[PDB]
């Protein structure tokens, strides 16, 4: 989880 | 080149046997160095691994490790980014954190050392900030805000002048440091947040993405090239690593995936070696077939494209 890519949906 | 011909596999040549999040050769490609989860950044001497493992130095951190970017023009000089946010540049031989910079506010993915200006370093964070750092200020030089979290950011090998972007908006946003209203130009055709960027050139540009692409990119006229596909790339940082003719990258099916830049599907394979592992780090040693690479347990392989 640490090594996770984030993910982005807002403006 | 076109030297894929020659090639058909990985062949292990060393192996060191938690995650290590970075992999990277020094200026010369003489010393190597991870780090991760564990805390701790870890200097090793290429050719002792092959030849024979202890690190030669070992430094301790705050918070767990993103990214190492090794300078390229003072051998010792290494950065760090980090899970608080901090970007550190150390000095291997005395094992002193030289600068300490604090003003990002969340955790920093990615720094990188300019090739051709060595004293400045980029960073990027889940902040939505750029920073562009000097070794000789404190404060950051440069500051860029976007809309979306950083994954990578990295400096164009030919000047000092041009970062490429990695978002969580999917886009890879290079830009003119010179002028930072608007990017140069913003590269979309990845599905998904992009984790990696790398150039081969000065020209060509790189990217991964948990699309379960690669990307390649033309920076001078600012069109796409190519898309790779094969591995598996759905959720994590598993590594990205290019040269003159080659890009790597890691997979969540704990297999290293070797592309020729022209080839759209792998030219080979390897699978580190029940358990859900993934490849977690990859660096090429400069244009030759030999790499460094890593996963999720902390193994470490140095691998060599052959026949």
């Amino acid at each position: 989880e640490i090594r996770r890519v984030p993910e982005f949906g807002g403006y | 080149a076109m030297t894929f011909t020659r090639y058909s596999r990985l062949r292990v040549i060393a192996e060191i046997r938690n995650i290590v999040s970075s992999i990277e050769f020094d200026r010369d490609d003489e010393l190597f160095a991870t780090a991760g989860v564990s805390r701790c950044i870890k200097v090793f001497d290429f050719s002792s691994v092959v030849n024979e493992q202890c690190p030669i130095v070992e430094m301790s951190t705050r918070s767990k490790l993103s990214c190492l970017s090794w300078n390229k023009h003072e051998k010792n000089h290494i950065a760090s980014s980090d899970y608080e946010g901090i970007v550190t540049v150390w000095d291997v031989t005395t094992r002193q954190s030289l600068m300490e910079y604090e003003e990002h506010e969340k955790r920093a993915w990615s720094v990188d050392f300019s090739r051709t200006e060595p004293s400045m370093l980029v960073s990027g964070s889940d902040d939505c900030k750029v920073k562009v750092w000097c070794t000789r200020q404190e404060a950051s030089v440069i500051n860029i805000d976007m809309k979306a979290n950083i994954c990578c950011v990295k400096y164009n090998p030919g000047s000092s002048n041009y970062i490429a972007v990695g978002s969580a908006d999917h886009h890879i946003h290079y830009y003119d440091l010179r002028n930072i209203s608007q990017p140069l130009h913003v590269f979309s055709g990845h599905k998904k947040a992009v984790s990696y960027v790398k150039f081969l050139s000065n020209n060509e540009l790189a990217s991964a993405s948990t699309d379960s692409t690669l990307r390649l990119w033309d920076v001078k006229d600012n069109l796409p090239v190519r898309t790779f596909r094969g591995h598996t790339n759905e959720k994590n940082f598993v590594g990205l690593t290019v040269n003159s003719e080659y890009l790597a990258c890691g997979s969540e099916t704990n297999e290293v995936y070797v592309y020729h830049k022209e080839i759209t599907r792998p030219v080979t394979s390897h699978r580190f070696g029940a358990g859900s592992y993934f490849i977690s780090a990859v660096c090429w040693k400069s244009d030759s077939p030999t790499m460094l690479t890593a996963n999720s347990q902390g193994t470490i392989k140095v691998l060599v494209l052959a026949a």
